[PDB]
């Protein structure tokens, strides 16, 4: 049996989980079997496959190549100050200004920023769109305020 | 890093306010502009295939252990050739005595 | 030993591509973003032709379409 994490089922490790109960955090082969809606459907490999990418849970960290976080705030365009290698960001972020008119930048953005890059490749391998992450992370971080490039 | 021109000893970062201003124990201030507000930063699948093996790959040739193939070298026309696995990519290398490095590396 | 070893060889290198290039596009798509039910041509250009691989001419003209992404991302893979 092999022992690579995931799949630890080596030795007494299942034996001891069962018998000592261990909660679910100390699983280390913990595993569920999730049966298709409906039967016909339930048939079809193409469609079998596509729904378990779908449910996998996919984070922001495997996303992203590089993050840099920065000692900056933002006061629209009438103030400037930024790290050098990134000033080249206002010429999207100044697009971005404009195609995105209704949220403009808060009264109360404090001065730090985390400026991420995006994995095109990890994008168009498992189908996150630019649009949903931003969308998602706006909902899940109100005390942050997002500025982001186009993917076209 | 910034060291105290005066003390020789490193100086705290202290983001005080809108500005970096660093700050020795013997008092002194320097201050900082523009590249130096890089608070933290990761980058991911980098620092690997060119940091670790480079004196590795630098001494391959002359390693008696490294396994060896039958190709041409482009350079010197030896016709064996020291090959190189690195990674958990599997990155294939061929280098020679020669400083041939298949561009690879 | 009847077997001609250069039409072994090179059946062996057009199945190799191809299993490699729909092993790599399994679930990824040539013009990327899944879409393996019907869309662009990830998937199918009707019937059972990205999988059984004895249709024939869909596989070779559909490879021979995204042939140059098979390329580039071969590279970016080993680097
Ligand atoms: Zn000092
Ligand atoms: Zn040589």
């Amino acid at each position: 049996r092999s022992v690579a994490g995931g799949t630890n089922k080596s030795g007494i490790v299942r034996p001891q989980e069962i018998f000592s109960a261990k909660p679910v955090e100390a699983e280390q082969s913990s595993e569920m079997l999730l049966r298709l809606k409906n039967p016909e459907v339930e048939t079809n490999k193409t469609y079998a496959q596509e729904i378990a990418n779908s449910i996998e849970l996919i984070t922001f960290e495997r996303l992203i190549l590089q993050w840099h976080l920065l000692y900056e705030t933002y006061s629209s365009t009438k103030k400037n100050v930024m790290y050098p290698d990134f000033a080249s960001d206002v010429e999207w972020m100044t697009d971005f200004l404009e195609n995105h008119p209704l949220l403009q930048p808060p009264e109360d953005i404090a001065n730090w920023c985390i400026r991420l890059e995006l994995n095109k490749t990890t994008m168009i391998l498992k189908s996150i769109s630019l649009e949903s992450i931003i969308n998602s992370l706006r909902a899940k971080h109100p005390n942050t305020y997002i500025m982001h490039s186009v993917e076209n | 890093m910034k060291i105290c021109k005066a003390c020789s000893s490193c100086m705290v970062r202290t983001y005080v306010d809108g500005n970096i201003i660093f700050r020795c124990s013997c008092g002194e201030s320097v201050q900082g502009d523009s590249q130096n507000l890089l608070v933290s930063s990761k980058v991911y699948h980098t620092g690997e295939m060119e940091d670790k093996y480079k004196i590795f790959i630098k001494n391959a040739p002359f390693d008696p252990t490294n396994c060896q193939i039958k190709k041409d070298c482009p350079n010197c026309h030896l016709d064996y050739l020291t090959q190189i696995c690195i990674g958990s990519q599997k990155i294939i290398i061929l280098v020679c005595r020669c400083g041939y490095m298949s561009n690879r590396g | 030993g009847q077997l001609n070893i250069k039409k072994v060889q090179t059946a062996l290198k057009a199945s190799l591509e191809f299993n490699t290039f729909y092993a790599f596009y399994e679930s990824r798509c040539p013009k990327g973003g899944l879409h393996d039910f019907q869309d662009k041509k990830c998937v199918k250009c009707g019937l059972f032709t990205y999988i059984i691989y004895d249709h024939l001419s869909q596989p070779e003209l559909v490879h021979d379409y995204y042939n140059n992404y098979k390329d580039q991302y071969d590279k970016e893979k080993m680097s």
